[PDB]
RNA sequence: GCGGUCGCCUCCUAAAAGGUAACGGAGGCGCCCAAAGGUCCCCUCAGGCGGGACGGAAAUCCGCCGGAGAGCGCAAGGGUA
RNA sequence: GGUGGGGUUCCCGAGCGGCCAAAGGGAGCAGACUGUAAAUCUGCCCGAAGGUUCGAAUCCUUCCCCCACCACCA
RNA sequence: CGCGGGGUGGAGCAGCCCGGUAGCUCGUCGGGCUCAUAACCCGAAGGUCGUCGGUUCAAAUCCGGCCCCCGCAACCA
RNA sequence: GGCGACACACGUGCUACAAUGCCCACUACAAAGCGAUGCCACCCGGCAACGGGGAGCUAAUCGCAAAAAGGUGGGCCCAGUUCGGAUUGGGGUCUGCAACCCGACCCCAUGAAGCCGGAAUCGCUAGUAAUCGCGGAUCAGCCAUGCCGCGGUGAAUACG
């Protein structure tokens, strides 16, 4: 069923499909399963509508998630442009951030090349 | 694969150790 | 209203995180709720959970004896 | 299906603090809600009729009216559009039923939508109606997720008997309307 | 990310002339070479003269700038695009 | 001679009835519609401004202002809510 | 207006009363050969309504268009 | 002045009849083969349609003007 | 400071696009080299990188050491997926005077292109090719997927 933001997975296997959620998968799923205690073995098509509870809120209040991950992300990156920072311009120039190599494969960060 | 630090043949093929290939005998 | 093709409309229960919402009154009762908020999750009666206020913060604390 | 929790919460709860607030000398000088016209712009689907009529289906349930069907005004070609096409859904719905729709869409709708860190305050006209739109149609209980076959949003049109826009805010407020301040 | 976490390394040529610049009475543009040096918090709202291998680039310094590297802001290359 | 033109409709020329010429100024017709026809019953525009997801100068929706500048199958005129 | 021929899978094209996914050709796709381009080779894939019989792409009525031809024009 | 035809990627031409999605050859660009070039092969980019109005829902396309172009005409005197 | 730039183009490579496959557990069998200014058992703290503590070895003595594929058992069930791990956010470990430019590594989040590649083109005739791991050199650390070696399992096909 439905958890942070929608993201409603089906079938598959519990802790697969806690993966399928924006800001969780492997180490933050197998984790809320056993602490919450339920079997990642179990498919969510059939489970107790208790353990669907006792899973979203954990899950949802736990950590950030979806929504508000996804906006934080995009404030820190924002915040390493507009200080002037090299991190920060890098962001801008739609260029690789750490290190590496812009003489040849980029791409990407890059995009599809642009022949001349 | 090779190539995802996350797994066990992962880290082996930059023979490197931790959570996903712990050292133990 | 026109008689026939039309949803019936009848008080209905909704569930939710929360307690049931007695009021209802639509099509299609006894329906299933994701997160209800004005019982108070969800950013009214604003909790605020997993909060940071963190960004400038976190270095200038722990960087603040190290 | 008189009762109906929030039209109650109008005259026992708004109407009181609303005259305790702008001092209205009579009885009917007070905002009242009439008509909130809910509508879809569907021209994403022009040549077929059969996306239409799913999506008016799906309106009914939530609604509990049949809407109208709009028509193509002029033809406009830059993005095709003959004249008399269907465009889209249209349903007025007033004096209860507007009522037991805005109270799910408070409870119920709302709480649903992704983010949402409430409604924005501007979207009054000015002589005091609110208007607002929505991404998704499966933010209201009655959708089931496994009947969409495509999202499709739609507008809310909210009338006032206000005369201004700083009491119709007032009203709405004081219904439970949670703006983003 | 990245590290030290113990010892928080930063240059003392400046950081002498920054704490002698806290309590002074006075705040002026001081020239450093030092971009291996870490940012803040008695250095804020001081500007700094950064060299990039060719010169001093005047840098107003500000709290959200906090844990980064002098150097961050005194950028080496010259590009303005290729066509 | 060559070129143009030749019947029909609209406007101006046309001198406030009608009519009125030139190889005077400009445009249109040789169709069309079984509903675009009769009748009864309703309905009222364009445009501007504010509001509203995908919607942009304009798809649809809501508010107010708008006496007709919209529409009337096609040219113009007269007419017309 | 008249006469005679038609109408077939994307094109052409034969089309028979005992079923003819309906010859064949080329087009397309996938294989083989390949300096290029091909040529060669292998596999893949009934105008309309009605009506007569047990069977209709086949026979008739009808309708729609095409081609052809002859003739007329106050 | 007269009459008929035209003007569209860098070149040369279709498309305009019959309104709605601009095509062909060459050229250009990136690659391949070659020691290398050319030939050849695999990819790609590039035009708002002389210009200004008008018609329409929509104009390279239909209408008008202006602008260059090609052809024909200018006889009896 | 730059040699690390980046509209682009080419060579050599690594990781792949999955079910003869991926993941988790347990369990095996090599060789060559390396190291007492180093290799580091074992114990403790840490999810881990790693940090403490600390024993042996000038080394067929002790250490790097787990070889990996393989074996057993269990999971995934054809999905841009438990394929693939590129990018990017945050959090840390270590070397070093110092990791902004430009380090390697660990963890959490992120999960891109990619569904077997146009014209073309490369290697290989046997313990070879394929595939799997391990070691040295240089070296503080490392951008090594490179190089030089080691063994593990181990094909096809040569008419002419
Ligand atoms: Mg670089
Ligand atoms: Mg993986
Ligand atoms: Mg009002
Ligand atoms: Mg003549
Ligand atoms: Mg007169
Ligand atoms: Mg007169
Ligand atoms: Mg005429
Ligand atoms: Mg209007
Ligand atoms: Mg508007
Ligand atoms: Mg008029
Ligand atoms: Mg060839
Ligand atoms: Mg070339
Ligand atoms: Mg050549
Ligand atoms: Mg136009
Ligand atoms: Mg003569
Ligand atoms: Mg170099
Ligand atoms: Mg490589
Ligand atoms: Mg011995
Ligand atoms: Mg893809
Ligand atoms: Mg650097
Ligand atoms: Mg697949
Ligand atoms: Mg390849
Ligand atoms: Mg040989
Ligand atoms: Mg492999
Ligand atoms: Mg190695």
């Amino acid at each position: 069923a439905r958890i942070a933001g929608v993201e409603i997975p089906r079938n598959k296997r519990v802790d697969v499909a806690l993966t399928y959620i924006y800001g969780i998968g492997k180490a933050r799923a197998k984790e809320a399963l056993e602490k919450t205690g339920i079997n990642p073995a179990t498919r969510v098509k059939d489970l107790t509508e208790a353990e669907v509870v006792r899973l979203r809120e954990y899950v949802e209040n736990t950590w950030k998630l979806e929504g508000e991950l996804r906006a934080e992300v995009a404030a820190n990156i924002k915040r390493l442009m507009d200080i002037g920072c090299y991190r920060g311009l890098r962001h801008r120039r739609g260029l690789p951030v750490r290190g590496q190599r812009t003489r040849t494969n980029a791409r990407t960060r890059k995009g599809p090349r642009k022949t001349v | 694969g090779k190539g995802d630090r996350r797994t066990r043949r992962g880290k082996i093929w930059r023979g490197t150790y931790g959570k996903y290939r712990p050292r133990k005998k | 209203m026109k008689e026939g093709i039309h949803p019936k409309l009848v008080p209905a229960r909704i569930i939710c995180g929360c307690g049931n919402v007695i009021e209802t009154y639509s099509t299609k009762p006894e329906i299933y709720v994701e997160v209800c908020s004005k019982c108070h999750p969800f950013y009214t009666g604003q909790q605020r959970f997993v909060d940071t206020e963190g960004r400038v913060e976190r270095f200038q604390r722990r960087y603040g004896d190290s | 299906p008189l009762d109906v929790a929030l039209k109650r919460k109008y005259y026992e709860e708004v109407r009181p603090e609303l005259i305790r607030r702008f001092g209205y000398q009579n009885v009917w000088e007070v905002p009242r809600l009439e008509k909130v016209v809910i509508n879809q712009g569907l021209g994403e689907a022009k040549e077929d009729a059969r996306i239409l009529e799913k999506a008016a289906q799906e309106l009914a349930l939530i609604t509990g009216q049949k809407p109208a069907v709009t028509r193509a005004k002029k033809s406009i070609s830059n993005f095709k559009l003959r004249k008399g096409m269907p465009i889209g859904l249209r349903v007025t719905l007033r004096r209860d039923r507007m009522w037991i729709f805005l109270e799910k869409l408070l409870n119920v709708a709302l709480p649903r939508i992704r983010d949402f860190r409430g409604l924005n305050p501007n979207s009054f006209d000015g002589r005091g109606n609110y208007n607002l739109g929505l991404r998704e149609q499966l933010i209201f209980p009655e959708i089931t997720y496994d009947m969409v076959d495509a999202l499709r949003g739609m507008d809310i049109a909210v009338v006032t008997t206000a005369e201004t826009d700083e009491e119709a805010r007032a009203l709405l407020e004081l219904l439970g309307f949670p703006f983003r301040k | 990310p990245r590290s030290l976490k113990k010892g928080v390394f930063v240059d003392d040529h400046l950081l002498e002339k920054v704490l002698e610049l806290n309590a002074k009475g006075e705040k002026r543009l001081i020239k450093t070479w030092s971009r291996r040096s870490t940012i803040v918090p008695e250095m804020v709202g001081h500007t700094i003269a950064v060299y990039n291998g060719k010169q001093h680039v005047p840098v107003y310094i500000t709290e959200n700038m906090v844990g980064h590297k002098l150097g961050e802001f005194a950028p080496t290359r010259t590009y303005r695009g290729h066509g």
